[PDB]
């Protein structure tokens, strides 16, 4: 019957209409995944752009929430002004009340009180995170007084910067796996105490542990330092607990912590290839310490920990002015800022956490950290 | 029945090839929804930067059916060249790649969504050689339409009047005093909630105007959008006015510009008066 010789023509001729629909689909697909591909690169360039209209070197002020009942309740001698949308500046004073009244006024790129949170905080971090998977190097400092904030800010579990910056570079290298990227993660944790560096991920008292630059690709390694591929939030988790922060929460507090990461991703569809160093670093507390009645190994922990922060201040004081490649910048003199030069210059970003305390009770070494962190604003 | 027994097999294959197709558009639809929110995340950093930057936004929209070989489009990089003259823009978009919806989605929206949050007055100010509503349909759609955001969170008005030189105007949506920081007029107010059926059918025709749209918020100041076109080669000319007079067309031009965020809009249609638009976008960029 006819009928059904022209049945199977129009069913072979929808055979070949759907054939014909896949192919077209998957080339379609292609297309998008091209798009996708691209619009990595174009993000990557876009979001270094921001990063630099917003600064290359910026200092965020922290304060913590009040203790009750480890210092006085009064919180009334520091008043923070709103955040300026026109200048990108925001200001605050300290204000000690008398007949003339004491003034001291101090401005910031941004400003966190005692409500805002570790998650409110990295709102503005992950933009550096970001940078740092993207091919750049970064450089995050906690600074201020001990007892301020600045581990619970760094490495508070779940939402500390440390740990909000693990799951950050984990869920970001897992979405661009689809787009062609494949990331290696690998990192160093150390100490540096009395300008000497110890591997906090070893597993030992005679080791070595010197810095080596390699001009070439301005990279940096520490002799007989321990580095470990980082393939999960879990597994970082398990590693950063078994390193850790009275006997030893004492020794943290006198000296610097830094977590390293690198970020290297290559992309074997378009052969594009990025390398970001990561630095996060818990310093130690920039108390002055009355040395008078002290021993002689305690006051030169006090003057080794003066002099490596104020060379830090100096370096970045430095690094923020316009004459920065004309005038000498002096790196080498200090072990934290000669270990970190490659993760400061260029198109490197910096981050300047200062912690302080709002009570009345640290007043004094609250405008000693307002002043360090006048020193290290950029212009 | 070797011809019944053929059907069977051909009916099988088609089985088989639909189950595959179904598959396919799951991913296709994800890949195609990934693209998009990833070309958002884009716009999010340039309006970043924009800002950051503190520039005028000058956009254009190359409608490319009927033009000349010798201007040259670069949708990536925001450049339209002649002759050796380049002609900067903030982004130069495609009309093919590009509708009028998703103009308003895709490229309009981030813009729309700040101005609208931080509760800075607003306007878009779109230019244009030939006569096109598709784009003033797109924009009530967008912003008006039962079902939006805008809707769930703010009560959305609007007034429609054209102003001519000189010196009446009307309204046109039948048939001012400029206090503070913001453009009061005495007209036919109406409160739309189902977009373009609460406007007259001759809204959307002829496929300057102004068109005032309110934002009040739900649970006391409303946020003030104004919609600006310029039909023609006559109405474009008006605006550029030595950079001359006082009509009520420029009165309310120099506001706008001055105390309100401002969006220009540069819609390239006919081939006869493109480079009076391009040189006037050059001029907005530099004044
Ligand atoms: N942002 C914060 N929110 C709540 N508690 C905090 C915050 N910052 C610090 N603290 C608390 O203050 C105390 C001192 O903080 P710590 O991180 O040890 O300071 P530092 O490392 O500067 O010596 C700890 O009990 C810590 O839990
Ligand atoms: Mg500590």
């Amino acid at each position: 019957i006819a009928a059904l010789k022209e049945k199977i023509a129009a069913l072979k001729e929808k055979i070949a209409a759907l054939k014909e629909k896949i192919k077209d689909t998957e080339l379609g697909m292609k297309e998008l995944n091209e798009i996708l591909i691209k619009e990595e690169t174009v993000r990557r360039t876009l979001h270094n752009e921001l990063q630099e209209l917003r600064g290359n070197i910026r200092v965020y002020l922290r304060i913590r929430p009040a203790l009750k009942n480890l210092e006085n309740s009064d919180t009334s001698l520091i008043n923070v002004n709103e955040f300026d949308d026109n200048s990108g500046v925001q200001s605050m004073e300290v204000t000690k009340i008398q007949n003339t009244a004491q003034v001291h006024e101090f401005k910031f790129d941004k400003i966190f009180d005692q409500q805002d949170t570790n998650v409110d905080v990295f709102k503005e971090v992950g933009q550096l995170v970001q940078s740092s998977l993207d091919g750049y190097n970064v450089a995050i400092f906690a600074y201020g007084q001990t007892g301020s904030g600045k581990t619970f800010t760094m490495l508070n579990p779940g939402d500390g910067i440390i740990p909000s910056t693990i799951s950050h570079i984990f869920n970001w290298i897992n979405k661009l796996k689809t787009k062609g990227w494949d990331y290696k993660v690998n990192a160093e944790f150390i100490e540096i105490y009395n300008e000497n560096i110890v591997d906090l991920l070893r597993s030992s008292i005679g080791l070595k542990h010197e810095i080596r630059h390699d001009q070439e690709t301005k990279t940096t390694t520490i002799t007989n330092v321990t580095s470990v591929k980082l393939e999960s939030e879990e597994m970082v988790e398990i590693i950063l607990k078994k390193a850790n922060r009275t006997a030893s929460n004492e020794h943290s507090s006198r000296s610097h912590s830094i977590f390293i990461i690198h970020l290297s991703g290559s992309n074997a569809k378009t052969g594009a290839h990025s390398y970001g160093t990561l630095n996060l670093v818990d310093l130690a507390g920039s108390e002055r310490i009355n040395v008078s009645q002290v021993v002689g190994d305690r006051l030169r922990e006090t003057q080794n920990i003066n002099k490596s922060l104020s060379a830090l201040g100096d370096v970045i004081h430095a690094l923020g002015q316009p004459d920065s490649t004309k005038r000498h910048i002096p790196f080498r003199n200090s072990k934290l800022t000669y270990l970190l030069q490659y993760s400061l210059t260029g198109d490197s970003k910096t981050l300047m956490f200062v912690n302080i305390s709002p009570s009345s009770s640290h007043i004094n070494e609250t405008l000693n950290s307002l002043r360090f962190a006048s020193k290290v604003n950029s212009t | 029945a070797a011809l019944e027994k053929e059907i069977a097999a051909l009916e099988k294959e088609i089985a088989a090839l639909e189950k595959e197709i179904s598959k396919q558009e799951k991913f296709y639809n994800d890949t195609y929804n990934t693209v998009c929110k990833e070309l958002l995340r884009s716009r999010r950093l340039e309006n970043s930067i924009i800002e950051q930057k503190g520039t005028m936004r000058v956009y254009a929209y190359v409608m490319e059916q009927n033009l000349p070989e010798n201007l040259l489009f670069d949708y990536e990089n925001g450049v339209i060249t002649q002759s050796e003259h380049v002609y900067k823009f903030n982004r130069v978009i495609p009309h093919l790649k590009v509708s009028e919806d998703c103009f308003f989605t895709q490229e309009y929206s981030v813009y729309h969504d700040m101005a609208l949050n931080q509760k800075k007055n607003f306007n878009l100010i779109s230019l244009s050689t030939t006569p096109h509503g598709s784009l003033r349909e797109s924009l009530i759609k967008f912003l008006a339409e039962k079902d939006t955001i805008y809707q769930k969170q703010y009560v959305i008005t609007l007034q429609f009047v054209f102003l001519s030189d000189d010196e009446f105007s009307q309204d046109m949506l039948l048939d001012l005093k400029f206090e503070k920081h913001s453009i009061s007029l005495d007209s036919k107010l109406v409160i739309i909630e189902n977009g373009l059926e609460d406007l007259p059918l001759n809204f959307s025709a002829d496929e300057m105007g102004i068109i005032k749209v309110q934002f009040f918020p739900r649970d006391p100041v409303p946020v003030d959008f104004y919609f600006i076109e310029l039909n023609n080669l006559k109405s474009i000319e008006q605006f550029d006015k030595s950079i001359s007079a006082e009509t009520p067309i420029a009165l309310v031009l120099k506001k706008l510009i001055s105390d309100t965020k401002s969006f220009f809009l540069l819609n390239l249609n006919d081939s006869k008066n493109v480079n009076k638009l391009l040189t006037i976008s050059e001029e907005v960029q530099t004044q």
